[PDB]
């Protein structure tokens, strides 16, 4: 069980750790988060009490190094940093634990929610979508635009999601215009799965990462990416049986975890109605259709 | 975006543009079977592709053979329209290719856009105008070449005959839309108005009769009267 210590908390802030969140008061003796489960990526995220605009945060994996948070009064945010001195770090964590100045990652033993949201998400794939190669952790915020959003401006601060465009030469084989537009199987299976992602695990990893950025940061481009990746599968007549069964599980946990009050801004009516009721896969997503119909029958 | 009353003069500027109407591509007669079920029989159709500035009409005849063994024909008809318009553009020299294509029906936008991905600089636009191009098959010589075709064929016409020698392309388009609106509202009455005087004929190389400037004003008035009557009937007003 790993630890992300905090130097201090000089400004009042709501702190997220994965799907959990805690209020910290200005200058409260808060020194971090302990008992973080090894084996998963994690996100530690922030919303300042005095500017609820710019949700921002850090994707990390405790197996890749010793990470801490320190407030920067110049840039005005909580920054993630790596401590290269193992013995200094162990000595910092042990002191803060002894003085019980750390919140415990509050996982219920029965509860597979975080596993179910991050099953295919790998830190090495995150670091290719979020490019800042001198750090082992990845910064995301509310305002970062995607490579696709930038085509339609600072390339260094962009989310490099895989570009999906249903009306693009990549999506449509010359001479198969109607076939490829109405049945996206070619685009899903040859171009995206065999061509770019190499396997369904990498595709699902990006889909799950896009959802979490949408949910935790209200990142609009992430939301567009999550919907495009759902729609590409649902609009294909030919999808491997294992991919459909796994997609149903993925979407079920995403819809289950979404705050009820954000469904209006995080769910695209057109895509979900199309996916559940008109698409080739209208009858393939039993779990997802049942939770959507019982939780968000207004949207449908 | 969409072509409307507000940007009407744009049709007659020097940017090459084409209207595409797919109304007459997929045509059927509905009939009873021996067992008393209903079936359709397709008849020959056409794409109506018109340069509103020049009057040049690219009439692509759609032979019933293109539907043989196909499913969802009303959907296929939009994609076949887009395939043929795309083929037409690629067949034209670069300096003759349109800068814009305006579709009379919004269902043609995605099929045409997908077929024209190779031409990112050609704008595909809808229109708010309710254009009567469905009535093209009420022009006797266009109906005749469609119904006689035994194979796919492209036929080139000037839908304005020689009018541009005497009038602007704005006035020629207004005359064409009034004639087609009349033919669409009451075909028998419109055709009577156009041919009632046997001394005015249609030249072998023309679609419409050889009216003097004064006879066109009379004709145009008779067409307006036809349209308003029919409107008072439809609506009892």
């Amino acid at each position: 069980m790993n630890t992300v210590p905090f130097t201090s908390a000089p400004i009042e802030v709501t702190i997220g750790i994965d799907q959990y969140s805690f209020n910290v008061k200005e200058n409260q003796p808060f020194h971090g988060i302990k008992d973080i489960p090894i084996g998963h990526v994690h996100v530690i995220h922030f919303q300042h009490a005095d500017n609820s605009s710019m949700r921002y945060g850090y994707w990390f994996d405790c197996r890749m190094g010793n990470f801490y948070i320190q407030y920067d009064p110049k840039d005005g945010l909580y920054k993630m940093m790596e401590e290269r001195d193992g013995a200094k770090f162990e000595n910092i964590v042990h002191n803060f634990k002894e003085r019980q100045m750390m919140v415990s990652y509050p996982k219920i033993d029965e509860d597979d929610t975080w596993y179910n949201l991050t099953e295919f998400v790998q830190m090495d794939k995150i670091r290719k979508i979020v490019r800042k190669d001198e750090n082992q952790f990845s910064y995301v915020d509310s305002s970062m635009t995607t490579v696709q959003e930038n085509e339609l401006s600072d390339p260094a601060h962009s989310l490099n999601y895989t570009v999906i465009n249903f009306k693009s030469r990549e999506a449509i084989r010359p001479g198969h215009e109607m076939e490829d537009f109405l049945d996206k199987s070619y685009y899903l299976n040859t171009v995206m799965l065999q061509g770019i992602f190499k396997n369904s695990s990498n595709y699902f990893g990006e889909l799950q990462f896009a959802f979490l950025n949408a949910m935790f940061f209200g990142n609009y481009g992430s939301s567009l990416q999550w919907h495009a990746m759902i729609e590409l599968i649902c609009s294909s007549a030919t999808v491997p049986k294992h991919m459909l069964d796994k997609l149903d599980e993925i979407l079920y946990y995403q819809i289950k975890t979404l705050p009820e009050q954000y469904s209006d801004i995080l769910l695209n009516e057109r895509v979900w109605n199309i996916c559940l009721y008109s698409s080739f896969q209208k009858n393939s997503l039993h779990n997802t259709e049942k939770i959507m119909e019982n939780k968000y029958p207004e949207l449908l | 975006g969409a072509m409307n009353s507000s940007n009407y003069a744009e049709l007659f500027n020097n940017d090459i543009k084409l209207f595409v109407d797919d109304t007459n591509v997929y045509r059927v007669t509905v009939h009873k079977t021996f067992e008393g079920n209903v079936a359709t029989k397709a008849i020959n159709g056409c794409i109506f592709t018109l340069n509103p500035k020049t009057g040049h009409l690219f009439l692509k005849i759609i032979h019933t053979s293109v539907w043989a063994g196909q499913k969802r024909l009303s959907q296929l008809a939009k994609w076949k329209t887009a395939e043929e318009v795309s083929a037409l553009v690629r067949s034209l020299p670069k300096e003759e290719q349109p800068k814009q294509i305006i579709v009379t029906r919004k269902a043609m936008l995605d099929p045409l856009e997908v077929h024209m991905l190779d031409f990112p600089n050609i704008a595909i636009r809808p229109t708010e105008l309710r254009l009567p191009f469905s009535a093209a098959m009420s022009i006797d010589k266009l109906s005749d070449v469609v119904m006689k075709a035994t194979e796919p064929q492209m036929v080139l016409f000037n839908i304005y005959d020689d009018w541009l020698d005497r009038i602007s392309s704005y006035t020629a388009f207004s005359r064409l839309t009034l004639l087609l609106r009349a033919l669409k509202t009451n075909e028998e009455s419109a055709k009577m108005i156009l041919l009632s005087d046997p001394t005015i004929t249609i030249k072998s190389y023309h679609l419409w009769p050889s009216f003097t400037d004064e006879q066109w004003i009379t004709i145009e008035s008779q067409m307006r009267d036809l349209i308003l009557t029919e409107y008072g009937r439809k609506y009892n007003v």
